[PDB]
């Protein structure tokens, strides 16, 4: 699981 | 981030109700009201991609100030990233095909005007929005926004083949209005010289220092650089503006400057 928010 | 990304919240909010109302309008005017050709066609599934991206990020918008104020902590479901990578892919698809378009009508006019398939715009529209699928759930599947887990050694190599089809997109727009600007520079008569050639760089540095930051940020240089978890908090909040400010800019210049124009 990727994540920027 | 903390209270450092808050005023680019409502900035995007701002500029996020302003597409959207304008974006309303053109899917309006060019859905039930006006009559359409197929520049019509490209511009009203142009606005619809950006009535989509601008929708998910005003309910981003709205999810961040209920985290924020209200302290509901809402979760959005991760699936409105996937069909926002699709709707942001789509209304980048369209400019590059409207560039191409009007490349082929001054290069090729008896052709364009006499010869054109009058079903040939709609099924293009189809195929670039179908490519934004087959670039959107194969990038969300294996990044983990659908089906809950995927391997990052995939979802990074299908991030760079979409910053390849994103840069394939920007030198298709840049080396179609290239053609059209010697073609015109070459062999013109009776064209408006300077509002065609100040719409052209227009529309080419909105392409490029607004529509083009957040993809090359999303899928491109958050892998390459590896050390963008502080890089975050600046880039990425600017870069949806910019993004957003794209999106919404879109309404104003594709249509309401061709078509509503003097009024
Ligand atoms: C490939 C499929 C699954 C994706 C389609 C996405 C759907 C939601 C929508 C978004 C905007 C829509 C287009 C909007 C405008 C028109 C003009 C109309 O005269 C022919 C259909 C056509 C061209 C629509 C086709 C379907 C479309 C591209």
């Amino acid at each position: 699981f990727r994540k920027k928010w | 981030c903390g209270k450092e990304t808050l005023i680019p919240v409502f900035l995007i909010l701002f500029i996020a109700l302003v597409g959207l109302v304008g974006n309303g309008f053109v899917l309006w005017l060019l859905g039930f009201r006006m009559r359409r050709n197929a520049f019509s066609v490209y511009v009203l599934s142009l606005a619809g991609a950006d009535f989509l991206f601008l929708c998910f990020q005003i309910i981003n918008c709205l999810v961040y100030l209920s985290n924020f104020f209200c302290s509901i902590s809402i979760n959005f479901p991760s699936f409105f990233t996937t069909v926002m990578t699709c709707a942001y892919l789509a209304g980048l698809s369209m400019l590059s095909t409207v560039s191409t378009e009007r490349c082929l009508s001054v290069l090729w006019p008896i052709w364009y005007r006499c010869r054109r398939p009058r079903h040939l715009s709609a099924v293009v529209c189809v195929l670039l929005w179908a490519l934004s699928l087959l670039l959107s759930i194969l990038e969300g599947k294996f990044c983990g926004f659908l089906f809950s887990d995927g391997d990052s050694g995939w979802c990074q190599t299908f991030d760079f083949i979409t910053a390849a089809w994103l840069i394939f997109l920007f030198m298709v727009l840049c080396g179609s209005s290239l053609a059209l600007l010697v073609r015109i520079l070459c062999g013109s008569r009776g064209l408006p010289l300077t509002r065609l050639y100040l719409t052209i760089l227009l529309t080419v540095l909105v392409f490029l220092l607004c529509g083009l930051p957040f993809g090359i940020q999303w899928f491109l240089i958050l892998w390459i650089w590896k050390d963008s978890d502080v890089l975050f908090c600046h880039i990425h909040p600017v870069s949806v503006v910019l993004s957003s400010l794209n999106s919404s800019a879109n309404p104003i210049i594709y249509f309401f400057v061709g078509s509503f124009r003097k009024q």
